[PDB]
């Protein structure tokens, strides 16, 4: 029967399946089918005891983060206005900043929902849809949508403090590069594989540094959705270009601290000197804060299709697009545990919120994890 | 197989260019004039070396 | 240091001297020490060099060469779904190719630009390694080994800023489909970038149709989303507000056609703006003018889109040519044909005006030639005078000749055999010869069908029959039913309209029958002639000599002569007797093929195919048996065998068919199966209804260098044959065929395969309901 | 086809299959020379042989590109006359051919295609070597093709006066009149625009050509 | 003949009545080629004559004809509108 529609090139899998530690779930709360196999910028945020839970169907739940039970729960699935009664269809995730939970919907549509009920506290249509996540700070809901246009609401009623093209790649060149404030400067990354940073009190370029190549005439990997959001330590900007090669540069002038530019990282964070990050090959390697040296590296999930790496339980947690949750060793790689709660996969970063670890995977939806 | 041209030939052509058709010149008398030669009609009459036909040299 | 001698350490394609050429040393010359390293890299700068170490011998140069040139071969593999030429093209893009330099620095370069074209495809998925394998003296072969995954695929189209029209309806006028179910499967998938453009105006169109003037779209955002397959769009349009079409200001070079040309302009004033018909309506006064033999009639709109009362105005800005464009025109492909042959069928005559449509018409008419393989032209415009246009008609010709033959009686058995050929535009003249026949034992028959189809220069149409069977069906020469048969028929073609064409003809058929089967309606045929013979033998003999009046007439738009698939003809036959024929009679006869396209690229294309047949006596007598009306097998209707579709009749209680053969040829005879024995075969009517529902269908596997001369259909085959005046009294226990409800069903596919004499017709079809007497061969095939 | 062998037995097998008759086989080694050896001594004389082996085996296109490559490989040369009159003679042989020849049924009111471009060639010989190895028969081509074009000219000046479009009728002698001074369907051509003329009332231009009639008498 | 259908016989090249005002007998002839451009029928033999001639048979009733020749001097300027009707 199916001898003969063969045509596939190899993804390499998870080696490596050690339990050192027992893993397990805190609870398992479902939302539904939520941040979906559908590529989506949806990511559920854990603040005030509270499972902010959704789906892009509609469904804003809130779930209690302690077992999972239904603290608020409404349905927000669109209405109207040039064909009725859509899904919600979240562009930017979950942020639950206070008494609001402000979601990007794919209707270019940022919301503020209510956190006692989440009824829209305030709508405000954005320019375009969110590519990156709503970061809501300052007064400002900060996003950088798929136009990469860095959007500035009052989040208190969404009132637009401004609009401001960012790096523009040529496309939806598919990188979140979320706009974090830093010093007073809104610095953000690049899908066209600078990096910026602009005002956060009216979105004014302090500077714009580019890092690496973005697609076109320099193709480059189609692996590395980059985290061009950028942890900027205190001086030192941290983010990437759009091919993943990193770099540390300057807050003030984005000048070259040093980089890791053949590194075409995926996922990254600062952990503090040991730069625990996602590599190409969906690997996971520690790295200097000096020239990226590796500090150590773990090919355990080589191109197994990785969340970010977070340190929850002690050790350095992370799952993947095929529902394997991965207790890598802080030190040299190794899976302290490995939890396979769901097969529906996670692309979420894993939100060490609340003293739990909550998740939703794609459609095997909410999960909380321990050990 | 069989002895006509075993696989082969025996094949429809043509020949008749090398007849080099006669022709004779059309007369225009006086007030009748138009150029009656014109487009890549120039045929600069060579008999150089070579003959009619097959006849001329082939390599 | 001066050189005493350059030593060319290997150079394989290129010469001695042009590599010393292209030194900047020569032998004798004046060498620096930059010299020796230009030397390096001028040799380099012959691109046939891979590597190059100019040496000396203190002075005596010394060049040691190795060699790019001529690439050996360059082999793919992995090229699953592309063609390696186009891999080649590529190749060939970055200058390289079997027989070339090989540069060893570009090679990671073209397995950027495969896999560039991979991204290009709608995959990226697809990863590429040049794989250098020398072979003698230079020569390399460039091993492509692609490692192909996947490709992108339609996932996604968001358009942020539609705020007018449902996106849902508006990807179903894109083609960027993204659905085909389990249990409801319908459609296709698979993105292309080129499509994306036809849709993004498929897009604009549709909200500029509606009156959105103020429609524009801002940007388009495709997901660059990784596993290098999610296709995601960010569209960003503004949809603007309607706007009414509220008056035409159409002026300029009007030619004094002004009124025309508000004809032209006859618009609402006030609609909801369309530019669509608004561009075609400028195309209306562009063919109008080109009518009036102006074949550049610059028409330039202005849509005033008042946004003040959201309306639009109207100027259109209007330059014609000059009337007598058509100077002359030319000819071009027909190497084997004559040039008149083709000059006829054309409409615009040279020193005249310009009108448009007869260069169409007259294309039309080649196109429905049949002859041809292209129909189109060069309308060269001659500089100068705007009179001079020479329309240089190229076009492409296209072969005949098909042979036709039965299965087998011959080479193991005695000669017999069965032909049929034809000659249409016989050796480039236009003359179509159609000729059959078979001599067997049983028949000897011989038919030839020639036209000059323009004998006169409206097209009188010599179309020239003849027939002469000597037929026996022989027990041993004449026991059963022989019937020598012969005569002619020359028909003529008339021109009555330019697709109303009328046909007229007469007959002379005399048939000698000899030994007749006793069929009861068949020898009632013979009691209708006031011939009553022998019903318990076959001695009964018969001469007549039926002279009729043949006619007719057609209707023909369909679109190619050869390959046709759309448009509509009509084929109305027939013929009735005349004082000094032996029988009084008639018969009337029809066919009908429509096209029409449900995928209007014609690749589905409705064809619904009819014949309608009634002949019987033109009052006291009958039509003879022999013009029954039969289908079923092999045909229009198949699935079946031949002669399966029609009345059936019984034989008379016989004895000795004299001569009949010892147990066999049974006809109710003394031979067994005596007294009425009944035949099963279709004897045919008075009446034929029979139809043929065909479906035009692709063929995805097949290379459409020879696919588009294929054509493959499924099909319905049914139909019903019966005679009012089959009595069911004869025919009680026998089945009677007086009746509509004698319908036949069968179904299938045929296989339209173009050889280079032609279309070979097969069919594997399948006869779901079969009538009485109807006999099946399921896998059936016209020659 | 014959490998990277020594050229002189890829050449004189290519000869032999020259001399065998086995056109199919002497392309066979004549390319594979040219294949491995382009820059070959005789390769220019295997071009030539190839435009013998190619018409031979009926190639004429590839004839005419080896022509085309000894016209780009030797851009000057006394064997471009060949090559002027091997194009030329292919675009003789290009233009028309059929199967009617024993019936007495001529190709001359055919598309004179190639056999336009056989009589810019065979000129282009016969202006460019007009004293080489191949004017005399190129000659006789072109005369003979003078006529072929005329009596293609003449078939349209036939069909447009049974077609009584006579502007179209004497245009097409006059194309006949205008580039044939010596052909006889051009002499015959001259009551048509004649009578075209009759028709459009141009009998005293008619009449001219009554006289140039009575001047074409003989 | 007994027949009445005719398909249409046509033949333009002609001048309309505006284009015989649009030039006059003394005009040069580009002065009627700015007019009417060249006609689809000159004089080869002899002077500059610009045969511009309407020909039409629509149906078994009789041929139209409207023959215009413009008859200049050598030098081109117009010697002579010939305007010949049918016949």
């Amino acid at each position: 029967l199916f001898n003969s529609e063969e045509d596939v090139v190899k993804m390499s899998p998870l080696p490596t399946v050690e339990n050192q530690f027992t893993p397990t779930t805190a609870w398992s709360t479902s939302v539904g089918s939520g941040i979906g196999n559908f590529y989506s910028n949806l990511h559920p945020a854990l603040a005030d005891n509270v499972v902010y839970a959704a789906d892009r169907a509609g469904l804003v739940k809130a779930l209690n983060a302690d077992d999972g039970k239904e603290i608020w729960s409404v349905s927000l699935a669109e209405k109207d206005g040039w064909f009725s009664k859509e899904p919600a269809l979240l562009s930017g995730g979950v942020t639950v900043s206070g008494g609001h939970v402000y979601i990007g919907s794919e209707k270019a549509q940022v919301y503020a929902l209510n956190t006692s009920d989440g009824t829209v506290a305030w709508q405000t249509k954005v320019a375009g849809e969110a590519l990156s996540r709503p970061v809501v700070s300052d007064g400002l809901v900060l996003i950088h949508t798929s136009n990469g246009q860095l959007q500035a609401l009052n989040e208190a009623d969404g009132a637009v403090k401004w609009t401001v093209n960012l790096d523009m790649p040529s496309l939806s060149l598919r990188g979140e590069s979320a706009p974090t404030t830093a010093f007073g400067a809104a610095v953000v990354g690049g899908d066209n594989g600078r990096v910026s940073a602009v005002l956060m009190e009216q979105g004014q370029m302090i500077w714009q540094q580019r890092i690496s190549q973005a697609t076109g005439s320099t193709e480059i990997d189609r692996l590395s959705d980059v985290d061009t959001t950028p942890v900027v330590v205190n001086g030192v900007v941290f983010a990437l270009a759009y091919n993943g090669n990193l770099t540390a540069l300057d807050l003030r002038s984005g000048q070259i601290m040093w980089k890791r530019e053949l590194g075409s990282v995926n996922d990254f964070i600062v952990d503090g000197n040991r730069i625990y990050l996602v590599d190409q090959n969906d690997r996971v390697m520690a790295l200097t804060i000096d020239g990226g040296v590796t500090l150590w590296t773990q090919s355990d999930l080589l191109h197994r299709l990785l969340t970010s790496p977070v340190l929850y339980n002690g050790n350095l947690v992370v799952g993947d697009s095929e529902g394997y949750l991965h207790w890598i060793n802080v030190e040299d790689g190794r899976f302290v545990a490995q939890q396979k709660v769901d097969s529906s996969g996670f692309q979420t970063e894993p939100v060490a919120a609340d003293g739990k670890l909550l998740i939703q995977a794609k459609d095997g939806t909410v999960y909380s994890i321990t050990r | 197989c069989s002895s006509d041209s075993r696989y082969k030939r025996q094949v429809s052509g043509d020949e008749a260019y090398l007849e080099a058709a006669p022709l004779a010149e059309l007369h225009a008398p006086a007030g009748m004039i138009l150029p009656v030669t014109s487009g890549d009609y120039a045929i600069p009459v060579t008999n150089g070396s070579g003959a009619v036909g097959k006849a001329l040299d082939i390599r | 240091f001066v050189v005493k001698d350059i030593h060319f350490e290997g150079l394989q394609r290129v010469a001695v001297g042009a590599a010393l050429l292209s030194m900047p040393v020569r032998t004798g010359d004046t060498v620096n020490d930059e010299d020796i390293s230009n030397t390096i890299r001028a040799l380099f700068a012959t691109g046939n060099f891979e590597d190059v170490r100019v040496l000396r011998d203190g002075d005596t140069l010394l060049v040691q060469v190795k060699e790019r040139p001529t690439i050996a071969s360059i082999t793919f593999s992995g090229n699953k779904s592309v063609k390696d030429d186009m891999l080649k093209q590529n190749l060939e893009a970055s200058g390289v190719r079997v027989g070339e330099s090989l540069d060893r620095t570009t090679i990671a370069d073209i397995e950027k630009g495969l896999e560039d074209f991979y991204y290009s495809v709608g995959k990226y998925s697809a990863s590429v390694k040049a794989v250098v394998t020398p072979l003698p003296r230079n020569r390399v072969d460039l091993k492509l080994v692609f490692q192909e995954g996947v490709s992108a695929e339609i996932q996604q189209i968001n358009i942020v800023g539609n705020h007018a029209f449902t996106t849902d309806e508006l990807i179903s006028h894109f083609q960027l489909r993204d659905e085909v179910p389990w249990w409801n499967v319908v459609g296709d998938r698979k993105y292309q970038k080129q499509k994306l453009a036809g849709d993004l105006e498929t897009l604009r169109s549709y909200y500029l149709d509606r009156g959105y003037a103020r429609f524009n779209i801002d940007s388009t955002q495709v997901s660059l989303t990784p596993d290098k397959k999610g296709i995601y769009v960010t569209v960003n349009i503004t949809e603007g507000d309607q706007y009414k079409l509220s008056g035409v200001e159409v002026s300029g070079n009007l030619a004094g056609h002004s009124a025309e040309i508000e004809q032209l302009t006859k618009i609402e004033p006030g609609e909801l703006y369309n530019g669509t018909k608004v561009t075609k309506m400028e195309d209306d006064i562009k063919k109008l003018l080109g009518r009036y033999g102006y074949a550049y009639p610059r028409v330039q709109s202005m849509p005033e889109i008042n946004d003040a009362d959201k309306t639009v105005k109207l100027r259109v800005n209007v330059d014609a040519g000059n009337r007598f464009y058509v100077r002359k025109i030319r000819f071009e492909g027909n190497d084997t044909s004559k040039d008149a042959v083709l000059r006829r069928e054309m409409r615009q005559m040279e020193g005249a005006w310009l009108g448009s449509d007869l260069v169409d018409q007259g294309k039309e008419r080649l196109n429905r030639l049949g002859f041809f393989e292209t129909v189109d032209t060069d309308t060269q415009r001659v500089p100068g005078s705007p009179d001079q246009v020479d329309v240089v008609y190229k076009v492409k010709e296209r072969n005949t000749g098909s042979f036709n033959f039965g299965i087998g009686y011959g080479t193991e058995s005695g000669v017999s055999f069965q032909a049929g050929v034809q000659q249409d535009n016989w050796l480039g003249t236009g003359y179509a010869v159609g000729i059959n026949g078979t001599k067997n034992d049983y028949q000897t028959y011989a038919e030839l069908s020639v036209t000059n189809p323009y004998f006169t220069v409206d097209g009188v149409s010599l179309g020239g029959r003849l027939f002469y069977n000597d037929f026996q069906a022989d027990d041993a020469d004449l026991s059963d039913y022989t019937n020598k048969s012969y005569g002619t028929d020359v028909t003529l073609g008339f021109p009555i309209n330019e697709y109303n064409s009328l046909r007229a003809g007469l007959g002379y058929v005399h048939n000698s029958l000899s030994n007749m089967q006793p069929q009861v309606a068949m020898w009632r045929y013979l009691y209708s002639m006031g011939e009553h013979p022998s019903t318990s033998d076959q001695d009964n003999s018969f001469k007549t000599d039926d002279f009729t009046f043949n006619y007719g007439w057609t209707y023909n738009k369909l679109d190619r002569g050869y390959f046709p698939t759309d448009g509509s003809r009509v084929n109305l036959t027939g013929k009735v007797t005349i004082p000094g024929s032996d029988n009084e009679y008639y018969k009337v006869t029809l066919d009908t093929a429509t096209y029409v396209p449900i995928d209007d690229d014609h690749k589905w294309v409705v064809l619904g195919r009819t014949r309608w047949g009634y002949g019987d006596g033109l009052g006291g007598k009958e039509m003879p048996f022999y013009e029954n009306f039969y289908a079923g097998g092999s045909s229009t209707v198949r699935g079946f065998q031949s002669n399966t579709i029609g009345p059936k009749a019984v034989y008379f209680p016989h004895q000795a068919s004299n001569y009949d053969p010892d147990y066999d040829y049974e006809c109710a005879t003394q031979d067994g199966a005596k007294d009425l024995c009944k035949s099963d075969d279709a004897v045919g009517g008075n009446a034929m209804a029979v139809a043929s529902l065909e479906f035009i269908t692709p063929t995805p596997f097949i290379s459409d260098k020879y696919a588009n001369s294929v054509r493959t259909s499924f099909f319905w085959d049914m139909g019903t044959v019966w005679d009012t005046n089959w009595d069911s009294s004869q025919y009680s226990g026998y089945p009677d065929y007086s009746d509509p409800s004698n319908i036949r069903m069968s179904a299938g596919i045929a296989l339209q395969w173009m050889s280079p004499l032609g279309p070979l017709v097969f069919s594997y079809a399948q006869p779901f309901k079969k009538y009485d007497g109807d006999k099946a061969e399921q896998f059936q095939f016209n020659i | 086809e014959v490998p990277d062998n020594p050229p002189n037995e890829i050449y004189a097998t290519a000869q032999q299959k020259l001399q065998d008759g086995n056109w199919r086989q002497a392309i066979t080694q004549l390319e594979a020379l040219d294949n491995r050896y382009p820059f070959g001594p005789y390769s220019q004389q295997v071009q030539l042989d190839l435009i013998y082996a190619y018409y031979k085996n009926a190639d004429l296109p590839l004839a005419q590109a080896a022509i085309d490559r000894f016209i780009r490989l030797n851009p000057t040369h006394p064997n471009i006359d060949y090559v002027m009159y091997m194009r030329g003679l292919t675009n003789m042989a290009l233009d028309d051919s059929a199967l009617q020849g024993f019936f007495g049924v001529d190709r001359s009111d055919r598309d004179p295609q190639h056999a336009r471009a056989a009589f810019s060639d065979f000129s282009k010989l016969v202006r460019g070597y007009p004293n080489s190895q191949y004017t005399t028969d190129a000659t006789k081509r072109l005369v003979f093709l003078k006529d072929r074009l005329a009596k293609y000219e003449y078939s349209v000046a036939e069909y447009y006066t049974e077609r009584g479009a006579w502007v179209a009728v004497v245009n097409r002698v006059e194309g006949m009149l205008r580039d044939y001074p010596d052909t006889q369907a051009t002499r015959d051509a001259l009551p048509l625009m004649e009578n075209a003329y009759r028709q459009m009332q141009m009998n005293a231009q008619a009449e001219k050509v009554a006289k140039i009639i009575a001047a074409n008498s003989s | 003949e007994r027949v009445v259908y005719r398909p249409d016989i046509n033949q333009g090249n002609y001048l309309t009545a505006n284009d015989v005002s649009k030039i006059r007998v003394g005009m040069t002839q580009q002065q009627v080629a700015y007019a009417l451009g060249t006609p689809l029928m000159s004089d080869p033999f002899g002077t500059n004559t610009w045969f511009y001639v309407f020909r039409q048979q629509p149906g078994h009733e009789g041929v139209t004809q409207q023959t215009l020749t413009l008859t200049f001097n050598s030098s081109g300027v117009l010697t002579n509108i010939d305007n010949k009707p049918a016949l």
